[PDB]
RNA sequence: CCUACUUCACAAAGCGCCUUCCCCCGUAAAUGAUAUCAUCUCAACUUAGUAUUAUACCCACACCCAAGAACAGGGUU
RNA sequence: ACCUCGAUGUUGGAUCAGGACAUCCCGAUGGUGCAGCCGCUAUUAAAGGUUCGUUUGUUCAACGAUUAAAGUCCUACGUGAU
């Protein structure tokens, strides 16, 4: 990683830029051959929103998620990784990686928060049995992690 | 609000009906019951 | 305690004398009402905790009456306060900045001239009115064939929901 | 076959090891004895009965 | 903007991003936008120095710097 | 057993106090929790005509967690019976304006729909925050667990899981990140 | 050292199969309350029905009485057992 | 802004943004082109 | 109404049933044969 | 509400007089990733952007009454 | 031609109106063949308002004078035990 650092002088102003330390893959992965790090360290439908340890290591400081020529995620895990990591920004897993700069704002708890808090409207006409309209929980894209209970997740509520 | 026009179940604008994994557990588990029945009428 | 900005003080209890003229420096009339404060003093002090509203409260009593009208309760609080009965006793919300030990009198002079104040009073009754005085409905014509309907009310609601809606507007005590 | 620590990479329920069988199996004799030993001293009161009768 | 230099060892490694700022940077358009602004690419750890019209000086050390960094720093110091 | 009838028909049909932790709870399930227990559904001499509830104390019920938008999409109807009366307020409006509804509602609904409902809610107490009333508090008798675990955040993380979760890939060297 | 429930509540349940295999026995006797999981001894109408329903913690409703006719049909003698 | 069940980009600078829970043609030279999902 | 109609006709529910179980299962290949060599 | 005017006259009225106090959202923009540009963001986020309305009101025989169909209410020092 | 013919009184008007928004006016907003004034178009908004007359039974229509505007509808073409 590195990292640009500038500094005024005078009417002289220098930048330059340094490479600081940078993390290593663990030795020995389980399942070399994998073609990017979930499916290599056997992690294809066994992570969740909740399980920061392994979305963090994705993620740029202020939040933002790093681009797949980066990280090396297979499309499917990448895009699934930005929907977890959106659900833990909102479910507030993440305090460390906020945006950089604050009004208080109501605090409300969430998680497994698909959509973005203000871009939702009130649904006022539930329709009928037949046609509810549904909220929406979780991803879909998550719907084929391994589920340890008989019934599949409801992503609709 | 949400009305189904006429009678539910005949008009041409019926209520939607829906399976359910039981119903179709229900049927799938009748069809291996008819399809072993074929069988043992096989010979 | 010094006023202080979102401060509260007390009212008073005053006695609608009646009205008249009063004219301004630019020749306009104005019609004035007189309030007089007959009896005025605060009773009873209650603070924000004990309440438990968002202000504390001060009792008001005004137009001191006869004791041997009043309930025994009434007449033992007043005697325990130290002055005869009044005849009607408000709530005014306050600030604690503007509390009053029980039993001072309150004065017209409370208020100033100039100054912006609210008034609160039972309405004239009226009794029970129709709904022509009562709601300012048209009514019907006197004549043209109209058989004894000038001051009903019309149709009181619609004939799908077969009911009458709560707060319909009827003839009832104003 | 590793998996890293996760909330799904292990099921949620807690992992049961059920005694090893000639153990258990001696186990269940000591038990059986025990309560034999029981019945012969007497050492019981009232007595309750699941009985089939009629239906 | 008066005046640009931007210094490099193409012969050392690294030196990439300042080539392409110094593509970037002559391409005909810049100089067409401002013909009195003069650039001065010589050579020879990579540097590039930006004397602005009021006499502000602005140094990029390209060793570990990408094209896309330098040029964004040289249009906000031209914004100023 | 060996008791008197009177003190053990008191035993049997007494009224414990339970206790739940609304922290980031699910309003929903800890709904069907406090509904179980005021209908007493929780004991084996439950009948629907012993009267047979306890009482449930749920805390910090201001700070119970919605699933995905609900704050947003979930809308509460109530019509005050005159015309034009109808409002329907959002779960964070309605969450905002009294801390205890939208937990108080819940119960209400998941309660059977006939005359013990309302005594199983005068049987039920909430509360917004961790304070609750002294004479509350000697009553419980049981805190029951909470319905959903609250995951746990990278501030709360550990240094040792940290060092345990391995490193899933190696950046490049030469990246801003 | 697997216990199928735990023991710190009720009896302390064993489980256990006779030789046969033909009859299953069930070993559970009461566990007793430890002395130091204990503590020591200690040393109008309307206004009325809200004061007994804050009381019970009951609903206004059971606390007004009921007519002749209600009353009246009350069995007085019902059947008891045990 | 025109409603439009299908967005179209009508000139190279008209661009699609999701905003609010809905896409958005924007386009900054010809404001006209302006379209809502 | 008509066998063909200009609307999808409503199936009658035993051959909803029929239909649903009937539906195409795709082969699952395991392991994903996007991220193997 | 009755000080005037008017109908009128111990009062009721208007044709007379007096008092009447907060929002709502469609979009327009900052910073910024996925996609190191850019991007108003069903990304995290910063403003216009406020509701969770706020405050206000009410809070204890008998005779007469501005209280009233009855009842009820106020006064009787 | 499914309820009602051992009766579900049915045009227009008066009276009182409840509701929808697919908004006529007032609010905010994007576009314009938006210079300004008028406009047109679209998003959001139903809190409030949405006139009086001549002929005609007219609902409507025309016309006269206005208005910020003189909205489209549903309500047993709302409402005759008013
Ligand atoms: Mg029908
Ligand atoms: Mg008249
Ligand atoms: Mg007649
Ligand atoms: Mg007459
Ligand atoms: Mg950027
Ligand atoms: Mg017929
Ligand atoms: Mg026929
Ligand atoms: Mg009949
Ligand atoms: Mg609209
Ligand atoms: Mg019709
Ligand atoms: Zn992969
Ligand atoms: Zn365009």
């Amino acid at each position: 990683f590195r990292e640009v650092v500038e500094t005024q002088e005078g009417k002289t102003t220098i930048i330059e830029g340094r490479i600081t330390a940078t993390p290593k893959e663990s030795p020995n992965p389980p399942n070399p051959s994998g073609q990017c790090p979930i499916c290599r360290w056997n992690l294809k439908h066994k992570y969740n929103y909740d399980d920061v340890l392994l979305l963090s290591q994705f993620i740029r400081p202020h939040g933002g998620m790093l681009p797949r020529k980066i990280t090396g995620l297979c499309q499917e895990e990448h895009r699934k990784i930005e929907e977890c990591v959106k659900m833990a920004h909102r479910a507030g897993l993440l305090p460390n990686h906020r945006p950089r700069l604050p009004k208080s704002k109501p605090q409300l708890n969430r998680y497994l928060t698909r959509w973005a808090p203000g871009s939702v409207k009130p649904i006022y006409k539930k329709g009928p049995r037949w046609n509810r309209v549904r909220m929406p929980v979780g991803s879909p894209l998550l719907r084929d992690n391994v589920c340890y209970s008989r019934t599949p997740w409801k992503l609709y509520h | 609000r949400g009305r189904i026009p006429g009678r539910q179940w005949i008009g041409k604008h019926r209520r939607p009906r829906f399976v359910s994994l039981r119903a179709k557990q229900n049927m799938i588990r009748r069809l291996e019951i008819e399809a072993e029945n074929h069988y043992w009428l096989s010979m | 305690h010094p006023w202080e900005p979102g401060s509260f003080r007390v009212g008073l209890i005053a006695l609608k004398l009646g009205m008249m003229p009063l004219w301004t420096k630019d020749g306009q009339k104005h019609v004035v009402t007189l309030l007089q404060v007959q009896d005025c003093h605060v009773l009873k002090y209650t603070s924000k905790e004990n309440c438990n509203g968002k202000m504390a409260t001060l009792s008001v009593g005004g137009k001191t009456v006869s004791r041997f009208r009043k309930a025994t309760s009434i007449l033992e609080f007043y005697r325990e306060l130290g002055l005869p009965p009044k005849q009607t006793v408000k709530i005014f919300n306050i600030t604690d900045n503007a509390a009053i030990k029980p039993g001072t009198p309150l004065y017209a002079a409370h208020f100033r001239p100039g100054q912006y104040v609210d008034v609160t009073a039972k309405t004239i009754g009226k009794g029970f009115q129709g709904v022509m005085k009562r709601w300012g409905f048209k009514g019907q014509p006197a004549t043209h064939g109209q058989t004894k309907t000038h001051r009903r009310p019309g149709a009181v609601a619609t004939g799908d929901i077969g009911r009458v809606w709560p707060g319909t507007k009827m003839p009832g005590k104003m | 076959g590793y998996v890293p620590k996760t909330s799904l990479s292990s099921p949620p329920w807690p992992e049961v090891v059920l005694p090893d069988p000639v153990e258990e199996t001696r186990h269940h004799a000591e038990v059986v004895k025990k309560v034999n030993e029981m019945i012969v001293t007497g050492q019981y009161g009232r007595l309750f009965a699941v009985v089939h009768f009629a239906s | 903007v008066k005046q640009v230099r931007v210094q490099f060892c193409p012969f050392e490694k690294n030196v990439e991003s300042t080539r392409t700022f110094l593509q970037t940077v002559s391409s005909e358009k810049v100089r067409s936008t401002n013909l009195n602004c003069s650039v001065i690419a010589d050579v020879r750890e990579p540097c590039v120095d930006v004397l602005f019209g009021d006499g502000h000086r602005l140094i990029m050390r390209g060793a570990h710097l990408t094209a896309l960094e330098m040029l964004t720093a040289f249009a906000s110091h031209i914004r100023a | 057993s060996s008791f008197s009838r009177a003190p053990q028909q008191w035993a049997t049909f007494a009224r414990i106090w339970y206790l739940l932790d609304g922290k980031m709870q699910p309003p929903g399930k800890l709904a069907a929790m406090a509904s179980i227990r005021l209908q007493g559904l929780h004991k084996p001499v439950y009948h629907a005509l012993s009267d047979c509830g306890d009482h449930v104390v749920i805390m910090n019920t201001r700070h119970i967690a919605f699933s995905g938008n609900k704050w947003e999409q979930k809308v509460y109807s109530s019509h005050t019976g005159y015309p034009g009366g109808f409002r329907q307020v959002t779960a964070a409006q309605l969450h905002l304006r009294d801390p205890v509804a939208i937990v108080k509602l819940a119960i209400y609904g998941m309660l059977p729909k006939n005359l013990h409902r309302r005594t199983m809610m005068e049987r039920l107490h909430l509360f917004p925050d961790e304070y609750i009333p002294e004479d509350i508090l000697k009553n419980l008798v049981e805190e029951l667990p909470q319905p959903r675990k609250i995951p746990k955040r990278l501030d709360e993380y550990t240094q040792e899981e940290i060092d345990a979760f391995p490193r899933l890939w190696t950046p490049p060297e030469d990246y801003r990140l | 050292t697997y216990s199928p429930l735990p023991d710190d509540y009720n009896c302390n349940v064993e489980l256990a199969l006779t030789s046969d295999g033909r009859t299953i026995v069930c070993y559970h006797p009461s566990v007793d309350i430890p002395y130091e999981h204990t503590k020591p001894i200690p040393r109008e109408e309307g206004p009325m029905i809200e004061q007994l329903s804050k009381m019970f913690f009951t609903t206004k409703h059971r606390w007004y009485p009921h007519g002749r006719y209600h009353r009246c049909r009350k069995n007085l003698n019902p059947p008891k057992d045990r | 802004f025109k409603n439009k069940t299908v967005l179209k980009k009508r000139c190279k600078d008209c661009y699609l943004v999701k905003r609010r829970g809905r896409w958005y043609v924007y386009c900054k030279t010809h404001p006209r082109h302006k379209q809502r999902q | 109404s008509k066998a063909v109609t200009r609307h999808r006709r409503v199936m009658h529910f035993q051959r909803q049933k029929l239909m649903a179980v009937t539906e195409y299962i795709p082969p699952k290949p395991a392991i994903h044969p996007s991220c193997l060599p």
